[PDB]
């Protein structure tokens, strides 16, 4: 999807 | 008191994309603003200079600030490995919003993103702390080298950065 993460990059 | 302005001078292959100028809302989130400010000046001996926009998703955002692992997995703050979410007062109201990337609650480090759309599903999860005031066209140039996966086509480097005011 549209998230902004640092390590577990998600959909 | 005051809301700092900072700049990011962005290049690729030693060829300039331009300057992005950001206001930091220290009036609302001074701790978060201070971290970013100091990472721009480099006053603690580490910071954004030389690091990349590593994850760039057209129609969404440009993400940067991993100056430890250089891929999204790292970064650190001027307060330690991580710091808590200061507040969620500011919202992801539209293009140009500057907000912290994280790995869930209370995991702010150095990574950040610049929105190219409104991203209000991040409200209450990502601390908003400023916005672009000049150089949205630069941001659009960055975006042109991204992809749905977020992989960029070339190394988009923050060659210099600092505080304007």
């Amino acid at each position: 999807x549209l998230l902004v993460x640092a390590g577990l990059v998600l959909a | 008191s005051g809301n700092p302005l900072v700049y990011l001078d962005v290049d690729a292959n030693g060829k300039p994309l331009g300057r992005v100028v950001l206001e930091l809302k220290a009036d609302v989130v001074p701790k978060t603003a201070e971290n970013f400010r100091a990472l721009c000046t480099g006053e603690k001996g580490f910071g954004y200079k030389g690091s990349t926009f590593h994850r760039v998703i057209p129609s969404f955002m440009c993400q940067a600030g991993d100056f430890t692992n250089h891929n999204g997995t790292g970064g650190k703050s001027i307060y330690g490995s991580r710091f808590p979410d200061e507040n969620f007062t500011l919202k992801h109201v539209g293009p140009g919003v500057l907000s912290m990337a994280n790995a869930g609650p209370n995991t702010n480090g150095s990574q950040f993103f610049i929105c190219t759309i409104k991203t209000d599903w991040l409200d209450g999860k990502h601390v908003v702390f400023g916005h672009v005031i000049e150089g949205m066209d630069v941001v659009k140039k960055i975006e042109s080298f991204g992809s749905k996966s977020g992989r960029t086509s070339k190394k988009i480097v923050i060659t210099d950065c600092g505080q304007l005011s």
